[PDB]
């Protein structure tokens, strides 16, 4: 066996600010202004060789609805119609664009990698990570002619047991964490929450051992030998460790959710409240 | 002089005999020939040759090489001991090194120090180009929206009859234009009445545009997946002791007569016959035509799979993960038996794993740059 | 040495260009109501 | 009507008199809703810098 | 009709998948890319001899 590391995973949810998010507060009006302006123009333009007819046609166009009854009948109208329509293709077209370049590009950040990861090649604050104590691993990691820098960056933060380390990861204190491979490789094919970067890290290998020269070295050396042919610890492999399935199943873009196209929907109340005012108003203008 | 450990070449003319940190080894050759062998063969380089080099210049001991002329990594031939290891029977010599294995049979006389690099029988797999979901055209919206779509749908409806009321728009011609408009569109139909209420069926355009923009946003990203890897446990899988579940083209790739073969027919030989029309001539063809879909899944001791995957142009070869191997032993160096030189060697290696070094050694020659 | 961002709109200034042929397009309507004004003298 | 339509959609006509003008609008229609996508993505191409 | 309205987007985000990876292969990033760390037939590359 050797190192390995190891992090929460889960589903990203990226998501839109708004609907109103891929335009600037400014053209959302600038475009409101503009079509009133191009309306009017038609009225003023096509009178001379049907008010609100034009009002509707000129302002649905950009709603690709069916409304609308009135037409331009002129000429000069028609060929100020025909750029117009144009415009209102290209302004929901740009949405579109827009929308789909942010939600392909914004994939969440990637995995720790591995020692090499930059996302952690330097000892760093903001990204907090430990160790286990008294162990195996800073033994490993007194030596390290290269490494002081995070050596040190860890052991201001060690930690004592592996109880401590997983419960506090899964509470999402910690960023990440090291240990030997067995243990966090169980641990994570046992309840999939955690998963590991399966980077190998530094090769090593348990064993058993005896105070020195016991008549029993040979007996167990040649034990051990004999069973690693007829697969009895295969068979043991099976029996604990390689014990349980939980699929990779490479994440997704995180489907929008019930969570934020409610910005639309704040569009239905608006409708009814401005139709219980013009319902009253239109009784008066009537 | 076997694998790309041991590696030999042609003796350098240019400036006397290889110019270039390596050590020699000789070969003295005599066959079908009364006359005495002996020549200087080749310098001799490798990353065994490389390990031995620095233990040896750690430890202060000096030696010399010449190469086996009858044998391989032998076996029990009438009971004795030929190449390799008969040649540290005999006491020819002091020490094996070089791509060997370890187990009992050689561990009879002989004796081993620690191994260095893991060995064992493996799998190679192969990617697949894709894996668009069935059930994609109902992925990127959650389950709300929906239900939610068809309730406002409703009281829309409802409000527009009953701000209306103020041939005739009822429920019926109103649900149908809402539902013809909110998709794209369909079915030229009667409008509603009143100048008044035609700010709702408006204002609902303006969401469903919206909406239908930003779902063709959303769902183009489904199409868009990263390469799958396929999933295998270690050789007590499902996926062979049936293997007919599928199609039979899930060939299987072991070349004959050699260990793989040996430590098969020791334990469940329906495999080994199963295996019979999908024998295949080494590593050569095995790792050329595995690639075109006449060969899928491998059988082989892993330290050279795990080698030879950062040497092809492609990255379609990828092993298993580790901790997921059958024969778990090491190459390791071999030694007469019950010398004085077993716990030097021992405690020498184990400082070299200690220290960090064998890392740059396998950067050097054994790990390529096609990490996965 | 390299990487992408999504922009906000992406401005008002490469925007620009489409109001451009909008006032274009104005302009030239308005010319021709004129050359109307004018031909009906045939 | 036929410029009306590479573009979304809009001004209520229809052209409807032999049938057979309807089946020539028809493949302008098919060939117009093809632009309009081949469009939209080749510019959602150009919003990623 | 909302079958309609699938088959149409679909067919749009697909387009818009295939065009968007459509850019060639990256420019050689130095004296350690892979297609040129270990030898291949596609593209050679070299000096001018002695
Ligand atoms: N390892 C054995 C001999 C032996 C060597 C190899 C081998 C082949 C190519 C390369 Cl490059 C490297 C190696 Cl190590 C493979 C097998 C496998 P097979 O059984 O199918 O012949 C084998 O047995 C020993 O030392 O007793
Ligand atoms: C996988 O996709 C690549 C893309 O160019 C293609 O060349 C190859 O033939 C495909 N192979 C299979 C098995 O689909
Ligand atoms: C491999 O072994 C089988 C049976 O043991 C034999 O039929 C075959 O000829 C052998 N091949 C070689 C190359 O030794």
């Amino acid at each position: 066996q050797g190192l390995t590391i190891l992090v929460k995973k889960e589903i990203p949810r990226s998501t839109l600010d708004s609907f109103m998010q891929p335009f600037q507060s400014t053209l959302w009006l600038l475009v409101g202004l503009s079509v009133h302006v191009v309306a009017v123009m038609l009225y003023l333009l096509d009178r001379f060789s049907t008010l609100s007819s034009a009002m509707w046609f000129s302002w649905g166009v950009l709603l690709n609805s069916g409304i609308g009854e009135g037409a331009p009948r002129s000429f000069s109208a028609r060929i100020l119609g025909m750029v117009w329509a144009g415009f209102a293709m290209i302004i929901v077209a740009s949405y579109t664009a827009n929308l789909a370049a942010f939600l392909v590009l914004d994939r969440p950040e990637e995995r720790i990698t591995g020692i090499n990861d930059p996302r952690l090649r330097n000892p760093s604050d903001k990204f907090i990570y430990a160790t286990v104590k008294q162990s195996s691993v800073d033994i490993y990691f007194r030596r390290q002619v290269e490494l002081s820098t995070m050596y040190r960056h860890m052991e201001k933060h060690n930690y004592e047991s592996a109880a401590e380390a997983i419960q506090a990861v899964r509470d999402n204190k910690l960023h990440a964490f090291i240990w030997d491979s067995a243990v966090l490789e169980f641990e994570a094919s046992q309840k999939c929450d955690l998963v590991t970067t399966g980077e190998l890290f530094f090769r090593s290998g348990f064993g058993i051992g005896m105070r020195k020269d016991s008549p029993w070295k040979q007996q167990v050396s040649l034990s051990i030998l004999k069973s690693h042919e007829n697969g009895f610890m295969e068979d043991l492999d099976k029996t604990w460790v390689r014990y349980q399935e939980c699929d990779s199943r490479s994440n997704a873009p995180a489907t929008l959710t019930c969570e934020n196209m409610a910005g639309v929907f704040m569009l239905v109340a608006g409708g009814i409240v401005a139709g219980i005012f013009l319902i009253f108003i239109e009784i008066a203008y009537k | 002089e076997e694998a790309p450990f041991v590696i030999v070449e042609s003796v350098d003319p240019l400036s006397g005999t290889c110019m270039r940190n390596t050590v020699p080894c000789q070969k003295r050759i005599i066959s079908e020939n009364d006359e005495e062998p002996g020549y200087i063969k080749k310098c001799c380089k490798g990353f065994c040759i490389d390990i031995l080099k620095k233990i040896s210049k750690s430890v202060k001991f000096t030696y010399d090489l010449y190469l086996v002329t009858n044998g391989k990594h032998g076996k029990k031939i009438n009971g004795t001991w030929n190449g390799m290891i008969g040649e540290v029977v005999m006491k020819r010599a002091y020490m094996a090194v070089g791509s060997l294995t370890i187990n009992e049979e050689r561990s009879e006389v002989v004796d081993f120090s620690v191994p260095f690099i893991e060995t064992g029988i493996s799998v190679m797999v192969s990617r697949s180009n894709g894996t668009v979901s069935p059930s994609a055209f109902l992925e990127p919206f959650s389950a709300c929206v929906w239900v939610m779509m068809f309730v406002m749908l409703l009281i829309v409806s409802a409000v527009a009859v009953f701000v209306f009321e103020y041939p005739s728009f009822t429920i019926g011609k109103a649900i149908w234009l809402l539902w013809g408009l909110v998709f794209n569109n369909s079915v030229p139909v009667q409008n509603p009445k009143g100048t008044t209420s035609k700010i709702m069926v408006s204002v609902w355009a303006f969401f469903a545009v919206i909406f239908l923009a930003s779902y063709t946003a959303n769902l183009a990203a489904f199409m868009i997946q990263e390469e799958y890897v396929d999933q295998v446990s270690g050789l007590s899988d499902k996926k062979f002791q049936r293997p007919n579940d599928f199609s039979p083209p899930f060939r299987f790739g072991t070349v004959p007569n050699g260990s793989t073969e040996r430590n098969i027919r020791n334990n469940y030989a329906e495999m080994h016959a199963y295996m019979g029309k999908f024998n295949q001539r080494g590593v050569d063809d095995a790792l050329l035509s595995l690639k075109t879909g006449k060969l899928d899944a491998f059988i082989y001791d892993a330290a050279v799979l795990n080698y030879m995957a950062g040497r092809d142009e492609g990255c379609k070869l990828v092993t298993i993960g580790s901790g997921k191997v059958f024969a778990s032993t090491g190459y390791g160096i071999a030694i007469q038996k019950d010398s004085g030189w077993k716990r030097q060697v021992d405690l020498a290696i184990l400082q070299l794993f200690g220290d960090g070094e064998m890392e740059e050694l396998e950067a050097l020659w054994l790990t390529g740059i096609c990490h996965n | 040495e390299k990487n992408e961002v999504m922009s906000s709109q992406l401005d008002i200034d490469n925007m620009a260009g489409v109001f451009y042929m909008l006032g274009a397009a104005m302009a030239l309507s308005l010319i021709t109501f004129i050359s109307e004004h004018l031909f009906y003298w045939q």
